[PDB]
């Protein structure tokens, strides 16, 4: 949070234990933006010599 | 008397000695894929996704041309036929170029509809792709050979109903055009029905060019004037 003395004191004691997480999100664990580009992997078939269209 | 017993799936049914093996299935709903026969061409082995198995027989059988012997039982969906079907449609997908977004027959064009209904999901063969050197013919067809499937229809049609014998295949292998060899005009009466005909991308008309697309259409029932035939 923004920095807060005896006021956080006052809300440590109103509800409880808190600072975990603040309600408003805003700390950073914004992943940034996909370091890697995505590359995506493919499942069954798209394999040739296995299959014909009949039997999947 | 002059009819036979042939099974369909082991469903009989009584038919005329001589006719075809696609008239037989025909006669029970059975609507065998199919590209160069044609209901008023003559017979041609060209397109062979006519192929249909029959049990006992260890070979796959062309049903465009076969006869009808008694006792034939003609297995439509057996395993050995679906695998034919497969292997034709990969075959023919093979060299064809992607025009489904420019080309006239999008809405309609038989490989797209036997390639869903029937052929493979998925393709193969990277490298290849032939390409053919297209040929300008009338002002009434415009003409894009490349998306040609050599089926011959074109030509039988030409030939026997317009009677004017100038269509033509030259080549082997991969290369061969199916079209005039010396660039003539090919214009005569019902010329143009031969787009129509042409059952893939090939040939289309020219002046209906671009403007409109099948499944947009409303089709109206109507006569003709201009000619006495009604
Ligand atoms: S000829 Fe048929 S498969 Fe080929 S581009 Fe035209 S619509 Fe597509
Ligand atoms: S031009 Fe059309 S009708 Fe003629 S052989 Fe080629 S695909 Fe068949
Ligand atoms: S109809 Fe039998 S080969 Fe085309």
């Amino acid at each position: 949070a923004s920095a807060t003395r005896l006021i956080q004191g006052l809300r440590n004691w109103a509800s409880g234990r808190d600072l975990q997480a603040k309600l408003q999100l805003r700390y950073q664990e914004i992943s940034k933006r996909t370091q890697p580009p995505p590359k995506l992997p493919v499942g069954p078939s798209h394999r040739l010599s296995n299959n014909y269209y009949c039997a999947r | 008397s002059n009819l036979i017993e042939v099974f369909v799936d082991g469903q009989s049914v009584m038919v005329e000695p001589g006719t075809t093996v696609l008239q037989a299935c025909e006669k029970v709903g059975m609507q065998i894929p199919r590209f160069c026969y044609h209901e008023r061409l003559s017979v041609a082995g060209n397109c062979r996704m006519c192929l249909v198995e029959i049990e006992k027989a260890p070979k796959v059988v062309a049903a465009c041309a076969m006869p009808v012997m008694k006792g034939w039982n003609i297995l439509t969906n057996s395993e050995k036929t679906k695998k034919a079907r497969e292997g034709v449609m990969e075959f023919l997908l093979a060299n064809h170029p992607l025009d489904c977004p420019i080309c006239d027959q999008g809405g309609e064009c038989d490989l797209q509809d036997q390639s869903m209904m029937f052929g493979s999901d998925r393709s193969r063969f990277l490298e290849g792709k032939r390409a053919v050197e297209d040929k300008n013919i009338g002002p009434l067809v415009k003409t894009i050979m490349t998306r040609c499937i050599q089926c011959t229809r074109c030509i039988r049609f030409a030939s026997e109903i317009a009677g004017v014998d100038d269509l033509g295949t030259t080549g082997r292998g991969n290369d061969m055009q199916v079209g005039t060899y010396i660039e003539k005009m090919f214009m005569s009466e019902l010329s143009g029905n031969i787009i129509d005909i042409c059952p893939v991308g090939a040939l289309t008309s020219k002046p209906y060019a671009f403007t409109a697309r099948p499944w947009e259409t409303r089709k109206t029932e109507s006569i003709d004037v201009m000619d006495a035939v009604g």
